[PDB]
């Protein structure tokens, strides 16, 4: 039936020659039954002692009988690489709604698909005889490197047809499962499902009958899927007074997963508990704010919320909010407030940044995510005004582009906290910094610093200058580094020094910063 | 078919496919399906683990989609094959032509086919993806123009003698046609060429001509002010000092004296006699490129771009730091669209001048460039590129 895929061993290498380890007589018995069986079903075939290849076999015990488990580690190491099977799974928000849905288990998949004839000789294995004084495979063996790939590749061609005569039916293959969904009415649907099973059968492929099948709703990769809505499986937040680093990590973990749908989840406080921890089993007492967070998450988590599916007929709308310094939340909907999916972006790119960059970046992250799930970019609703954005844009040396977006008056609004003058200020004192400074007005200060780093000393200077200067002030620095950082007009930083500066900068009426060699 | 092979030891590209929009995917499916029916390409099995990213791009003023395959990786690993008319740049007008379609008439070495595998991706992973491999010389592959040269030479034989007044250069899927005729008598010669090629080709770059004698270079330029404040001078010294690297004849000793002591930034300073002459001399030294900078073919061409603002950009093509071979400006869209136009423009130039693409250094976040570059790209080649963060000082010393 189904065409054979040419297989070959890696360049220069040769089939495996691994001696079969000792097998008890009871197992030796179990195998000869299993194998003799598989020789009858064409899956394997006795060969002549010309085949110097061999792969060790061993029997494993939920009845009294055993099952053959062939160890292909060697062959696999010697077999060519293949086009890897899909690594990623469709995210629910990318599905459309459906009336009926059926999952079909495809038993002994690899067992029904031919193996390249020229390759079989390499799958040789031996079954020792108890009498004190060999086969090869003719199909895809379990545990072999190239089976998950060729099996999929097959089923696809196998499905191609039934797929063209039923463009209304939707099929998705995942390992040995076949999820089929449609908008047929119950009856017709199940009937089509029935045709599918025949078609799969005509190629020796066998599946479960309606009674033993799996039907909505059903878990799947930590989700809980219905034909009309979706969500996450029941997350239980433990109740106790003694938390270990592990628990906290696991919880934080569980908390994150949940935010792709539960808006408002917060972990900042939980995650501060891990600071300086010495051992996975160390017990960290919950602080007041952590307890307040936990409890708030519990609340949010008690009353479930589902997401609706993607309706390709309508637009994707994305809205973003600033939920704290360095924290952003977003939701993508089509019908007003009817979420397909939500999420939060906390990623800081670089040691210093401002809300305009972060926002923009979150936008890029959201855009990318959307192209992957829906294959289009959403129209954004941003808490930033066109002019504010544009002002930061042109003043920045890097280039960027935000797709279709419209200001949404939803405080807090993102803005720039200060703007360096474009030219030196008349009548504003001039400070020359090098740790100290000298002004034109004669004043000066010199301070000593223990525990520092050349470049931190540089920021220190500037700092002093800002402190002792009036509401307007010109500052001349030699440090191109300090210049660089302040030029980018950061409003948030990893360093406290930069953060103090920024504070100062926000208080001034006019600051001019220049550099000289 | 000619038995092409990879550089010794090297294997085939296994390049990750950047995700696409339902819009491009559709186009690529229509296009490929047509290419399949004509045996240009073929579906492939899981026994082929290679991969080259593919993209769909819009043909300028044509409404039709173009399949753009990024064989950069394959090309680097494709064996070298064993010339550039320094005259082409001298011509007054040059029209670029897309002779890519010629390749489709030449079968590709059967054992090389697997390396041209590429994939049409899917939305949200709903399905593994269409996999294909080329049966003919693929557009964009270093190997095509080579394996087709001979045939391309023969086919250009007539026009070449019937019009030895126009130079014809070939680079990848493009034909660079230079001449000095009049823009009308020129477009006609290009068309006769087109009709000729049809005998055995869309215009690129607006169907328009580049005009390559004006490719102007750009000096460093010092401010020309009435009154000079402490700030101005400081900035002036800074810039000069930088340029001091390239042009050693630059002096600042006299300017720096105007900046002795700690004066206020806005204090207007009268330039002494000594100083005034030092400036003007610095000014003269800057009016022309530093002498002794020669193109070395055995070295890479690097292009570095800076964003100036207001839709203005600056770039520099060199091989060794400071040793600039060319410098220019580009002005308006949106940041990305511009940068992609600039890139395509600077590339074209490099191709016309030195017969090769330069490595770019782009001032943009990778994820962002990867997202919209294909929205405005129109060339058929793809330069190599890395992403960077330009310092406020470098930009502060150009344009
Ligand atoms: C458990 C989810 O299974 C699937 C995953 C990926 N694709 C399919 C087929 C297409 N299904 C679509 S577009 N919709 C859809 C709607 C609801 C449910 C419960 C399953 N699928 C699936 F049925």
């Amino acid at each position: 039936p189904i065409e054979t895929v040419p297989v070959k061993l890696k360049p220069g290498m040769d089939g495996p020659k691994v001696k079969q380890w000792p097998l008890t007589e009871e197992k030796i018995k179990a195998l000869v039954e299993i194998c003799t069986e598989m020789e009858k079903e064409g899956k394997i075939s006795k060969i002549g002692p010309e085949n110097p290849y061999n792969t060790p076999v061993f029997a494993i015990k939920d009845s009294t009988k055993w099952r053959k488990l062939v160890d292909f580690r060697e062959l696999n190491k010697r077999t060519q690489d293949f086009w890897e099977v899909q690594l990623g799974i469709p995210h629910p928000a990318g599905l459309k709604k459906k009336k009926s849905v059926t999952v079909l288990d495809v038993g002994d998949a690899y067992f029904s698909v031919p193996l390249d004839e020229d390759f079989r000789k390499y799958t040789a294995f031996t079954i020792p005889s108890i009498n004190n004084k060999r086969y090869q495979y003719n199909v895809l063996p379990q545990g072999w490197k190239g089976s998950p790939a060729i099996f999929q590749s097959s089923m696809t061609k196998i499905l191609e047809p039934f797929r063209k005569q039923n463009p209304d039916i939707v099929i998705y293959q995942y390992m040995d499962d076949l999820y089929v969904g449609s908008d047929l009415e119950i009856g017709q649907h199940r009937t089509k499902i029935e045709e599918l099973r025949q078609h799969l059968l005509r190629w020796g492929l066998t599946t479960p009958d309606k009674k033993h099948q799996k039907e909505p709703p059903f878990l799947w990769m930590g989700y809980e899927l219905h034909p009309d809505k979706w969500t996450v499986q029941p997350i239980v937040l433990p109740e106790k007074d003694s938390w270990t680093v592990n628990d906290i990590q696991k919880l934080v973990g569980k908390l994150n997963w949940a935010s792709q749908i539960y808006p408002g989840i917060k972990v900042r406080q939980l995650c501060k508990l891990l600071r300086g921890t010495k051992a996975l089993t160390e017990v960290i007492p919950l602080t007041e704010e952590a307890e307040l967070e936990l409890a708030e998450n519990r609340e949010i988590l008690k009353e479930p919320v589902h997401g609706v599916y993607y309706d390709p007929s309508k637009d994707l709308i994305a809205e973003i909010q600033k939920q704290g310094q360095g924290q952003w939340t977003y939701q993508i909907y089509q019908e007003p407030f009817k979420n397909l999916k939500t999420g939060k972006y906390a990623r800081m790119r670089g040691a210093h940044t401002n809300d305009v960059k972060q926002l923009t970046e979150a936008v890029q992250k959201i855009t990318t995510e959307s192209i992957v799930i829906w294959g289009k970019t959403p129209k954004f609703k941003l808490p930033i005004q066109k002019e504010t954005w544009e002002t930061w844009w042109t003043e920045y040396w890097q280039a960027t582009w935000i797709p279709e977006w419209e200001f949404v008056n939803t405080p807090p609004l993102v803005k720039l906290w200060y703007q360096l003058e474009k030219e030196p200020i008349v009548g504003a004192e001039t400070f020359y910094v090098d740790a100290g400074y000298v002004t034109n007005r004669g004043r000066q200060k010199v301070v000593t610093l223990t525990d520092t780093t050349n470049q931190k000393t540089e920021l220190q200077a500037i700092y002093l200058a800002l402190q002792d200067s009036g509401l307007e002030v010109n500052i001349v620095t030699d440090s191109q580094y300090a210049l660089g950082i302040i030029q980018a007009q950061p409003d948030q930083s990893e360093s406290e020094l930069v953060n103090q500066i920024i504070e100062q900068l926000i208080k001034k009426e006019k600051v001019y910063l220049a550099w000289v060699p | 078919t000619v038995p092409v092979k990879l550089k010794p030891g090297m294997d085939g590209p296994k390049v990750k496919q950047w995700p696409l929009t339902e819009e491009k995917i559709k186009a690529l499916v229509e296009i490929c399906t047509e290419m399949e029916k004509e045996g240009k390409i073929s579906k492939i099995g899981p026994e082929n683990p290679y991969n080259t990213p593919v993209f769909a791009i819009k043909k300028k003023d044509s409404t039709k989609w173009r399949k753009l395959v990024d064989f950069r990786e394959l090309n680097k690993r494709t064996q070298d094959f064993w010339p550039h008319p320094a005259g082409l740049k001298k011509k007054k007008s040059v029209t670029v032509l897309d002779v890519g379609d010629a390749y489709f008439s030449v079968p590709l070495d059967e054992d090389f086919r697997k390396y041209t595998a590429f994939t049409i991706p899917s939305i949200n992973n709903k399905t593994p993806g269409i996999r294909y491999q080329y049966n003919v010389l693929p557009q964009g592959w270093k190997g095509s123009p080579a394996i087709f040269q001979s045939s391309m030479t023969k086919i250009l034989e007539p026009f070449r003698k019937q019009n030895p007044d126009i130079v014809i250069y070939q680079y990848m899927d493009d034909l660079y046609v230079g001449s000095d005729l009049e823009i009308g008598q020129h477009r006609t010669k290009i068309e006769e060429l087109r009709q000729h090629l049809l005998r055995w080709p869309p215009f690129l770059w607006m169907g328009y001509e580049l005009h390559p004698d004006k490719w102007t270079v750009q000096p460093i330029v010092l401010p020309e002010k009435d009154s000079w404040t402490v700030n101005d001078i400081q900035k002036l010294v800074g810039k000069l000092n930088w340029a001091s690297q390239i042009y050693p004849g630059i002096k600042v000793r006299q300017l720096c004296k105007l900046l002795r002591g700690t004066k206020a930034l806005t204090e207007v300073i009268p330039l002494t006699e000594e100083a005034e002459l030092e400036l003007a001399e610095n000014r003269e030294i800057l009016k022309e490129p530093v002498h002794g900078v020669y193109y070395d073919p055995s070295k890479d061409l690097i292009a570095e771009i800076q964003k100036q603002g207001q839709g203005q950009w600056t770039y520099q093509i060199y091989q060794e730091p400071f040793k600039n071979l060319k410098t220019g400006k580009y002005a308006r869209t949106n940041d990305v669209k511009q940068l992609t136009e600039a890139v395509q423009k600077i590339t074209t130039e490099s191709i016309v001048i030195w017969g090769k693409t330069p490595k770019f250094k782009l001032p943009i976040q990778k994820e962002t460039w990867e997202t919209w570059w294909t929205e405005y790209w129109q060339a058929t080649w793809i330069p190599e590129w890395e992403f960077v963060n330009t310092p406020p000082l470098v930009k502060l010393w150009y344009q």
